[PDB]
């Protein structure tokens, strides 16, 4: 009554037979914007069916000597589905998300993963250069990876000068290959403004760093994938105009 | 929500000899901190704790003055300083402990001389908001300050001190901004505008010596900022790597400093 | 004019002073607040979260295998696995956690600690450990019979893959300065050791090498007194 | 101890106002949905 | 007459499909501003506005100090200044935004030296009303100030500051006067008295160094005026042309500066 | 917030007195004699 | 427990002629002070005493300022002083009259020059708690005092004065400690750590001249401490031997000074 | 005589508080167990 | 600003003066007291 679960959101469902919990980020639920905190005058739109559903990304192979991956959360979904059309035609965007990262393995594989959300996960440019105009900066396909993700170069500092050891102050879970196979986080809309564009600003970002690397014996399955499914809970848009890709 | 001072006291406990009640076996795979306390593991006594925790709020932790910037005036005639408190690594790390912060401020101006003294001259401090014209000379018309707030103080006076409100267009100051300020084709080589929040640009701080001819002194005014009425949101880990730039969280690829000093073996506590 | 004398303390600028100041902007109202999730009110909310310790901070550990305690199968009984000091204001494993970076801003601490060990290994690998805390006195114990004389816990790798050893507040003085070394060995807290209680037993066709992830946090009665500045930040020239 | 007294119409130029001891550690330490007891196994 | 703070909030609105109710078609030929609001044109939501408009009154807009005149003292021994605030174009334009103004004043006196310093000398500021004899020397009998208000202040003191009431014989100060002060045959060539209101001549402001011999310093005292308890009437457009004279609204026939900068075409917003 | 306090008999030496939010925009925006509605044609 | 001012008055008494009632024969072998009073020995009169004893409490006896330490600054650039009040034999003997003391403090800083004057320079006093890094230069980063309490005062100002609370980890300050701070093999020859209470080490007091270049002056700052809110326990005899060391009660084996001056004979009062 | 007035929240920065005339000389002068009278022989 | 003249005794440091002082540590509470036997309250207890 605690390990089996089903998460029906829209016309999509997620079944699992061994999980641990569902961490609720900062103990709060994704809500609609109240009339007190709102500042825009135009009426917002609410599809409520076509955008609040589980979108599944491509799978990431988990090699033995892997470093990690990271995705921006309002940016992985801009070309896929009706959510990308809504977040390309409109100008303002407010929604929470509902994470789920699956990584199944047999009872003879060992390893663990740390999955977490990092609000305002700013990517740092690597290189010793204390000169404003000569310093290195990350490219556009590194700050905003897209739907194909991006790998870490130094997962020990989260590619931002911040220790991974104390990265447990974030809403997170573990995927221990002996206990569970799925980590899920229900994150609300965290921002300093009530509404914000979904093309220039990426609210937060998932990180999956493989601590205690994958180990197995000969004869077992080598290809161990990693699949993540997102659900934009309580999406609402505003400021309809011409569609802009990026 | 509980509101109390001191510290949670302990209660008397005895030994437990039964099955099914296991307070020690936790499960960290759920992303929750363990809730096992003193009384359930070991036999304990009763104590009444009086160790006040008033000094651990985020309003007593930040309400302490601290150097934010230094302004060298040669006497070009004047000197400017773009207001950004992320220039000295002492008050930058405490503010970067958090993601969003909403607070009032209180700046203190301490001006000295080259060798260190206080000659009875006069100084004008002028705050230039975003959009107001910066002064182009020591006897320009911008110094008429018909609307800009200015302070006229001497070197032989106590250090000047003003109070500054929350002057941001957003609802809070964010130090980390995961995005670009504008639309368009962003480059792959030199993203010189990534992680630049426009809600934190507060203007320019100018200073001149009120005179007609040129005074032959090289001054140096230090700005000491203190935070008050501070609210904080979304805590985040404290930085361990040395700072390189001022507006960017750049670190060094090689020679990454470990977050714990080395010892001989893993089976030797000392 | 009302008579009024001036006292010592006139014209001084105390840094940690609570006083008013002249406002620059008259008749100003800031931007209205909104509801941002995750508001902090004290620094005792950040100390009660588990955070991986760097117990493997020895040399020859490369970049990320410094958070892992290697476990394998032995040949002699009563073996030892790892050992580390308890002092959070000390150089070592507690330097990499979150309570040992907040108790470094303050020059005093009090209350109980908490260390949580999570076992990352195969599902078929059983075993038992004896993690034992020892109050001050002699050096680190050499035998397991000496280590079991303190306040130990017997944790066995089962379906629940995490145990928590609470470190009780056993001190003479009410508080302890978070600066040990020299004449400040009067404020030491003791040694936490982890022993190979029975063995690490593994079936065939399964790796015989696993890892334990140690985490650490504060307790309900944790408190801190007298703020200071940390020793980490070093700056030669201004960040231009 | 008169300290709260202000001398202007602007309220942001006063001292450190009332010290409220608000503390909600249940949102950083136990954010899971299903409330877990502390005297039972987490995963039944 | 309505009295309220914040800003008028909006109300929810739906679409209208009917004839005879047209809120968009106005008629500017009636000299009335259009009254169409947000709700009637587009479908809108409900918001509660809290954006305070306290900072937009004519009493917070004028209650800001500002340079009105400068007085150069060579030490003739003394120096005079006919009180007229229309000499610097920063505070002149805000006051010429209106036609009639009734207010109190608060002058601040900031005196410096040639190179800029404050030597411990003594200064006498004396106000000479219309009709009182102006001083003819540095040691004359007019400085005995048996009835004129005077201020004795040093250079090493804080800047002096006095409060001045509404001292006009009319009911308000008018900046624009469409007439002549006297009767008679007015000329066609040089009307040197047109637009000269006699209700604004307030007197002369004199300053000397209190001594017996001559002090070898060249001072410079700046008069900073602040308005308060201000009432305004009959608003009028703000001037766009550069100022030429002090008491006259003269502009330049040739090279008239347009009130909007040029662009390429009329079909290109940028 | 004691600020209105004066220290002389002359009332013109005090601070900025009570802030009244008086506002009559109907004399600059709609000065016509015949009151026009906003949901009808101005000139019938 | 009796609480009263003035002094216990006497009562009238007459002669006693009886057996068995002997108030004069005491017995000092019981370790108790004799309780015989005036009235019982001699015939006395009645008096009402009004000689107030308010000036004999341990709170009026210690609430008097007194030199605790002197700090010579040459301008190394800076100067430090480990806080320990047992360096001058005037305030050391009154505090060593008692064993345990719990009190607040109030330090006063009096800084002079070599020949004795007060040049208008600036000084920074910084308190370094145990564990905080001591400054290594006159322009180091420790002087940024983001958390340490500091005082910025001039030489031409009144002497600085701050209030210090009870900052000990134990419940009271003990001056005499009959033990060692650590475990281990203690030596027989040089016990350089016997009688060293770790609960009295309060930190380091640093002082610098706030400047950039080097100021050519040799200063000397005197620290005047005053006790208040003082509680005392376990009184002990006052020292009669001259002091030799600072942290140790060492005296001289030879030439022991007698606690009473010599006279000719034992049968000659004068 | 207003002297006790403080001007901060910290109570250790005030003046010399209330002067209580507490005095128990019976613990230094007569600490013996058996209470001895002053009009009789100490050792009967 | 309230008018106020300065009197003799300004800027002097009287040794036996009873006055307040600015506290260095804001919001501080010391170590709790315990019961230590033999508390003195006056110097007239040591003279008897
Ligand atoms: C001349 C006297 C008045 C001086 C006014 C200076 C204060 C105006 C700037 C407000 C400072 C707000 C605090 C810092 C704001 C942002 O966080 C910084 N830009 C950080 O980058
Ligand atoms: C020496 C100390 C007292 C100085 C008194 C100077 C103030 C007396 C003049 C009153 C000024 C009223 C404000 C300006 C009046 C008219 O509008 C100007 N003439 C404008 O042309
Ligand atoms: C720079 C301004 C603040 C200066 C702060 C200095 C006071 C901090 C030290 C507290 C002194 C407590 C009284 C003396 C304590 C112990 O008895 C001494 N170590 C005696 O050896």
């Amino acid at each position: 009554s605690d390990r089996v679960a089903q998460l029906t959101v829209g016309n999509s469902s997620i079944t699992t037979q061994e999980a641990a919990n569902i961490v609720l980020a900062y103990g709060e639920w994704p809500e609609y914007c109240p009339d007190t905190d709102a500042t825009a005058v135009d009426k917002p739109t609410r599809p409520d069916v076509s955008v609040n559903r589980f979108y599944t990304l491509d799978s990431k192979m988990w090699q033995e000597n892997s470093t990690g991956w990271y995705w921006k959360f309002p940016d992985v979904l801009n070309k896929t589905g009706v959510f990308g059309q809504n977040a390309q035609f409109h100008y303002l965007y407010r929604s929470g998300f509902c994470l789920h990262v699956q990584c199944n393995a047999s009872k003879f594989h060992q390893g663990a993963l740390l999955v977490a959300v990092i609000p305002e996960f700013v990517i740092a440019g690597r290189g010793s250069n204390t000169k404003p105009n000569e310093a290195p900066h990350p490219g556009f396909t590194t700050t905003f990876p897209g739907t194909t993700g991006a790998t870490f170069h130094d997962p020990y500092v989260l590619d931002s000068g911040v220790p991974l050891s104390q990265a447990l102050i974030y809403p997170h879970q573990w995927i221990n290959l002996r206990t569970n196979n799925c980590a899920t986080v229900i994150v609300p809309y965290i921002n300093a403004v009530p509404f914000d564009s979904a093309i220039n600003h990426s609210n937060f970002g998932l990180i999956v760093i493989p601590v205690s690397p994958l180990k197995y014996s000969s004869g077992a399955t080598t290809a161990i994938p990693i699949t993540i499914t997102i659900a934009p809970l309580n999406s609402e848009f505003g400021g309809l105009r011409q569609a802009v890709s990026q | 929500v509980t509101n109390a001072e001191s510290a949670a006291n302990t209660t008397p406990s005895s030994h437990r000899l039964e099955t099914g009640r296991v307070p020690a076996l936790q499960a960290a795979e759920t992303g929750a901190t363990s809730n096992a306390t003193d009384e359930n593991m070991i036999e304990t006594r009763c104590v009444v704790n009086r160790n006040g925790v008033l000094e651990t709020t985020i309003n007593h932790f930040f309400s302490r003055s601290g150097l934010v910037g230094v302004v060298n005036l040669t006497d070009t005639g004047y000197a400017t300083w773009d207001i950004d408190i992320m220039g000295f690594v002492q008050l930058r790390r405490k503010c970067e402990m958090f993601t969003y912060m909403r607070f009032n401020a209180e700046f203190t101006f301490v001006t000295t001389t080259k060798n260190g003294e206080a000659r009875p001259y006069m100084l004008q401090y002028m705050y230039v908001p975003p959009g107001a014209p910066k002064p182009t000379g020591r006897d320009a018309f911008q110094w008429q300050t018909a609307t800009n707030p200015s302070v006229f103080v001497k070197l032989t006076d106590p250090p000047a001190q003003v109070s500054v409100p929350f002057m941001s267009p957003a609802s809070a100051y964010q130090w980390f901004y995961d995005g670009y300020p504008t639309f368009g084709q962003h480059p792959e080589t030199s993203n010189t505008t990534y992680g630049l929040c426009p809600n934190n640009m507060m203007g320019t701080f100018a200073v001149r010596v009120v005179s007609r001819e040129a005074s032959q002194l090289k001054l140096q005014t230090r700005v000491y900022m203190k935070l008050k009425h501070v609210r904080a949101w979304v805590p985040r880990p404290i930085r361990s790597q040395p700072y390189l730039l001022k507006n960017f969280p750049n670190y060094d690829s090689s020679k990454i400093t470990n977050s714990a000093r080395d010892r001989s073996s893993i089976k030797q506590a000392n | 004019g009302i008579p009024a004398e001036l006292r010592p303390g006139t014209n001084q600028f105390l840094t940690t002073d609570d006083d008013t100041a002249a406002p620059i902007l008259p008749g100003f109202t800031p931007t209205p607040t909104i509801h941002i999730p995750g508001e902090v009110h004290s620094l005792l909310e950040l100390c009660r979260v588990e955070t991986i310790l760097e117990v493997n901070n020895t040399t020859e550990a490369t970049g990320l295998t410094r958070l892992l305690i290697p476990v394998s199968s032995q040949n002699k009984a009563d073996e030892l696995c790892a050992a580390f000091m308890v002092d959070p204001g000390r150089i070592g494993p507690w330097q990499s956690t979150l309570v040992g970076q907040i108790c470094r801003y303050y020059t005093q601490w009090s209350g109980s600690l908490k260390v949580t060990f999570m076992f990352t290994g195969s599902f078929m690998a059983t075993g038992k450990m004896l993690v034992a805390y020892s109050p001050p006195g002699s050096a680190q114990p050499a035998n397991r019979e000496t280590a079991m004389l303190g306040t130990h816990v017997i944790w066995d790798f089962g379906l629940q893959s995490s145990v928590s050893l609470v470190i009780p507040w056993i001190s003479n003085t009410h508080f302890r300065t978070a600066k040990t070394g020299g004449n400040y060995d009067y404020y030491t807290a003791g040694v936490v050791t982890l022993w190979y209680q029975t063995n690490y037993v593994v079936p065939p066709e399964t790796p015989g090498e696993a890892y334990i992830i140690a985490m650490g946090a504060a307790q309900d009665n944790f408190t801190l007194k007298i703020c200071k500045d940390t020793d980490e930040v070093t700056q030669q020239a201004v960040l231009q | 101890n008169f300290t709260n007294i202000n001398y202007y119409k602007d309220s942001y130029a006063a001292s450190a106002t009332r010290q409220d001891f608000t503390q909600d550690p249940k949102k950083f330490t136990q954010p899971v949905l299903d409330s877990i007891r502390e005297l039972s196994a987490p995963l039944n």
